């Protein structure tokens, strides 16, 4: 038969499935999904690097007038400073002063670092999902990837499953990304062309390799000295020399979640959150008919020791009486208790036990083995320790669940006073029952 | 403090710490010494601790229909000799005795 | 795991205290206890011959 599973988005815990196909046995399948990540989508916007101050030589203007020709250049900057008096070995090395002038001109560029060590402003939106999911089926300890969208068919061992869609369109990118080489983060960057001077988001390329950038330096150039031969100019602080330390943290350790992000490409595994429904698919190569699967009768079970852990804190013990040799699949069938075992293998009259786990105090419960019910109950108990590192099972509950003696106390204290308020209504009509005649 | 949740922990360049929380200290079980409510301090601690007060409301709002069922019985047992004439109902205070059944 | 209790002070008495964790099953200890020795703390404060 088809049949169609629900998952929550957790990692870690072997949830379990019954396919029901009437006149067959009943199949206990596992799954486990091992990985689980979110693929945005990739629009690189902008590059953008450390960049460098390109300073020709100054143009020492011996008592003419000098001027500069306005070139195209990304911060092209200019004076002609007057009365200036340079020195060297022999003093000055020219002669007049009065109209002595000099040209002084910069730009800024890119550099090295821009080949190899930058920043990406990056665009991504709406992401696609994929993952990598095991199966204990039938002593098989199978495993498949699919990218998990509801649209992906794939068959393998007589089994033909869709995994997806996801419930939940949480995503955790924004508009904007940024990448470093190793890490990720969720800013909202100046737009290419806007670069605000001084802060991240100045100096910018589309490619990593283009001739031409756009920059804002606010260059100024100042006055030089009495013989100081040099360029004097305002120092152009850029967002990079300085962006080690105002990072606050990588998304790794923002996340909502619990999601690890790695780059290149920038994947978010294990992203937990939600519930996946998938759709498995198997004729009848590996059902089992009703008649020929071992049918069992003196369903005896009990529980010596149950202890309301996050480990296998109940071993149930139950002594049977079958029909014949052969596995035989054993499930639960309330959502207050989970089982470690798929199928056990049964001869006759013999006697099993299970590795099971619950949350609350006391509960009875009604085992299926092999569309047989066998109802056994338990007390149990808290583990001592506080803390463990690893996700329950059973924990999943609700609030009105059944205990020990609690629902006994509840039934005790409710006693009741309305058969004596009735026995109030009884004196009220025996006293009206003189003239209550009418209406 | 973990959450209900769980705590993720990094420490310096190694890989990261993973806890979550479990059972109480759990001073608790379940007798004629109750130790119940240490149970609820698990399930909740204070979230459905209005649960047991408004369980407590809703006896005492139970009792306070026990006293007006009083109330009006003791009124509506007046009513049958709210001032009779007669002097003398044995037939209905002896039979009835509500207050003061000297008054024949 | 963890227990504490009370045992009367007494020499050349045995001794069983049951030791119960949950799960598991239960133990009894045997103990027995052969001194009580009393150490004073001392200070001379002269001698006489
Ligand atoms: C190393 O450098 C090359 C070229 O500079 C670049 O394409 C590549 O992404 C870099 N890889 C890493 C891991 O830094
Ligand atoms: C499948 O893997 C789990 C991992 O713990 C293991 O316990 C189980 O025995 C394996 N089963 C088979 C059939 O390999």
């Amino acid at each position: 038969y088809e049949h169609v599973t629900v998952i929550p988005n957790t990692v870690g815990v072997p949830y379990k499935t019954l396919v029901n196909r009437p006149g067959y046995s009943p199949m206990v399948l596992e799954m486990e999904l091992q990985s689980v990540t979110l693929e945005p989508t990739l629009s690189l916007d902008y590059i953008t690097c450390e960049y460098k101050t390109v300073i020709p030589s100054p143009y020492v203007k011996c008592c003419g007038t000098a001027e500069c020709k306005d070139k195209s250049l990304p911060d092209y900057s200019c004076k002609v400073f007057t009365g200036v008096y340079p020195f060297m070995w022999g003093g000055a090395y020219c002669f007049c002063d009065a109209e002595n002038t000099q040209l002084s001109e910069a730009h800024v560029e890119k550099s090295e670092s821009c080949k190899t060590e930058f920043a990406s402003a990056y665009r991504a939106h709406t992401a696609s999902a994929s993952a990598k999911l095991r199966v204990l089926y039938q002593g098989n300890n199978i495993t498949v990837a699919a990218y998990a969208n509801g649209d992906h068919a794939v068959t393998v061992k007589d089994a033909k499953f869709v995994v997806g869609p996801m419930s939940s369109a949480w995503t955790p990118f924004d508009n904007k990304i940024v990448v470093y080489k190793g890490d990720v983060y969720n800013m909202d960057y100046p737009p290419f062309g806007a670069g605000r001077p001084g802060q991240f988001g100045d100096i910018q390329s589309r490619t990593p390799e283009s001739k031409d950038v756009y920059a804002n330096t606010q260059l100024v150039l100042q006055r030089p000295a009495a013989g100081t031969v040099h360029v004097p100019y305002s120092q152009a602080p850029s967002g990079f020399k300085y962006w080690l330390k105002e990072r606050g943290a990588s998304l790794q350790h923002t996340a909502p979640f619990g999601c690890q992000i790695a780059t290149n490409p920038v994947r978010a595994v294990n992203c937990a959150v939600g519930n996946i429904p998938i759709s498995i698919d198997i004729p009848d190569a590996a059902f089992t008919r009703v008649v020929d699967a071992p049918s069992v009768t003196d369903m005896s079970c009990e529980v010596p020791a149950c202890t309301h852990s996050s480990d296998f804190g109940g071993v149930a013990i139950i002594k049977y009486t079958a029909s014949k040799k052969g596995k035989c699949a054993v499930h639960s069938m309330t959502n207050a208790v989970t089982i470690r075992e798929a199928d056990v293998e049964v001869e006759g009259n013999s006697q099993l036990q299970i590795s099971f786990s619950t949350a609350l105090a006391s509960a009875e419960f009604r085992v299926q083995v092999c569309s047989t019910q066998v109802h056994c109950a338990a007390a149990c108990h808290p583990p001592k320790d506080h803390i463990v590192n690893y996700p329950a099972s059973h924990t999943t509950l609700g609030v009105q669940d059944i205990s020990t003696t609690a629902m006994s106390w509840v039934q005790k204290i409710t006693g009741g006073v309305g058969l004596i308020v009735a026995v109030a209504a009884l004196i009220l009509i025996v006293v009206l029952c003189v003239s209550f005649s009418r209406h | 403090t973990v959450p209900t949740e769980g705590l993720e922990v990094t420490w310096g360049n190694n890989e990261p710490y993973k806890y979550w929380p479990q059972m109480s200290t759990n001073g608790t079980a379940h007798g004629h010494p109750h130790e119940i409510i240490l149970y609820y301090y698990e399930l909740y601690p204070t979230m459905t601790v209005v649960i047991v007060s408004v369980a407590s409301f809703v006896l005492l709002s139970m009792v306070g229909t026990a006293v007006g069922m009083c109330v009006c019985a003791r009124r509506r047992c007046i009513t049958p000799y709210e001032l009779t004439p007669g002097a003398t109902v044995p037939f209905l205070l002896s039979l009835l005795c509500c207050v003061r059944t000297t008054k024949a």
